[PDB]
């Protein structure tokens, strides 16, 4: 029945000031201090600081005492973060989590995804990575480059091929946008016969993409 | 107060035991607490004050220790249970430090990558850049090397690679390379190729094509 809600994303630009928010329930919210901590990808977790909702008493770790704001709002049972002049180190999942009574961090947030960066919204531009030529098994895909932000979704043939994909971590290039691929790998004696179809979704720029990969000629 | 966890790595098989270790740089009684971190999800609280089990955790996780050397153990590991694990200190002041985190990995028998290459597409040299692509498929363990030749010159510094997460049915890893250029560059070079390295194959392998 505890529970913390967290917003999933925010995006906001270099230099600007961000709050995150962590709304409770299921428990007297009061009596536990909230804890939050940062976690970059493929990072470990560190935590940032708390806040007892009680007593406005707070602490930080040494990198945030000079980063971060925590406040609540007891009557709506939300404590919240404020990041300020943020730059690209601050981009990273910020959970909230709620001490318990012996200590140790016994309820967690879903985590917001806080983006930071310059780039403009921009749908991907689709490429096929065409099948070898010159065939046991063989191998294609699709180059999905230059969006923001994360994430697209890919499947193939619109659904109908999902045994043999892998669709990759997504990479940030040194333009700020993304770049991401997807492969699979078919029996090549259906390369002359079997339609493949990649199908990209960028959600947040309302970009749909449909790129048949062929061999070449 | 610094808390370690000194493997970051470690591989296990299904119905075996695992041992994952944690180090308080201070007498701490028993106030460690183990988190369990899933790919995509946060963390969970699995165990508190070295040993206790929160409600509905399953049997198979355990923890003792006390004072400073503390151990977190699964008795015999399910395939579910591929995660991060992560120690907390949480005895008396603040900074309530984690420790680095330990992932675990499934172990199986050595598998050499298949390899493929992928020439820029005509519709991307149109518009101006060119991206060459290597793909090294299904191999085990993770521990991989791609190195893009273009006319026997090795390249520095415009590549990016990503790793898959492990396979969760045949336990492989796969791993995607993209040489970048511009359209220039890359019209004014004749041969492609990447070089493979891994344990799997006795020599370095490579796939290369001709710009023609």
């Amino acid at each position: 029945q505890v529970q913390l809600q967290q917003p999933g994303t925010e995006l906001v630009k270099p230099g600007a000031s961000v709050k995150l928010s962590c709304k409770a329930s299921g428990y007297t919210f009061t009596s536990y201090w909230m804890h939050w901590v940062k976690q970059r990808p493929g990072q470990g977790l560190e935590w940032i600081g708390e806040i007892n909702p009680r007593n406005g008493r707070t602490d930080f770790s040494e990198k945030f005492k000079s980063k971060a704001t925590l406040t609540v709002d007891t009557s709506s049972s939300t404590a919240f973060i404020q990041l300020s002049s943020l730059t690209s180190e601050d981009s990273a999942v910020y959970y909230c989590a709620r001490w318990g009574y012996y200590g140790s961090s016994d309820y967690w947030g879903q985590g917001t995804a806080l983006t930071v960066s310059s780039a403009s919204t921009k749908g991907p531009s689709v490429f096929p990575l065409a099948p070898s030529s010159k065939g046991g098994t063989a191998a294609l895909g699709c180059l999905v480059k230059d969006y923001f932000p994360e994430p697209v979704t890919v499947s193939w043939n619109s659904g109908a091929l999902t045994s043999g994909v892998h669709t990759f971590p997504a990479v940030l290039q040194s333009s700020g946008l993304y770049s991401l691929s997807s492969v699979v790998t078919v029996p090549s004696s259906s390369l002359g016969t079997q339609t493949y179809i990649c199908n990209v979704n960028h959600k947040p720029s309302n970009t749909k993409v449909d790129k048949k990969v062929e061999p070449k000629s | 107060i610094v808390v370690t966890q000194s493997h970051k790595f470690m591989s296990t098989s299904v119905g075996d035991r695992v041992s994952i270790t944690c180090k308080a740089s201070q007498d701490v009684s028993v106030a460690v607490a183990w988190y369990q971190q899933k790919t995509g999800q946060s963390p969970k609280l699995l165990i508190y004050s070295a040993s206790y089990r929160i409600t509905g955790v399953p049997d198979r996780f355990t923890g003792s220790g006390s004072g400073t050397d503390f151990t977190f153990t699964i008795s015999s590991v399910q395939a579910e249970d591929m995660a991060v694990y992560y120690c907390q200190q949480h005895y008396s002041t603040p900074p309530w430090t984690f420790g680095g985190g330990t992932k675990l990995e499934i172990k199986r028998t050595v598998a050499a990558p298949s390899v493929f290459i992928f020439p820029p597409s005509d519709e991307q040299l149109k518009s101006g850049t060119a991206s060459v692509v290597c793909l090294l498929n299904n191999f085990y363990p993770r521990e991989a090397k791609v190195q893009w030749k273009v006319d026997n010159a090795l390249q520095s510094g415009n590549s990016q690679e990503s790793v898959t997460e492990q396979d969760s049915k045949d336990s492989t890893y796969s791993l995607s390379s993209t040489l970048t250029l511009s359209k220039a560059d890359y019209e004014k070079h004749k041969v492609y190729a990447c070089e493979v390295t891994h344990q799997g194959l006795r020599s370095p392998v490579t796939k290369s094509f001709n710009r023609g």
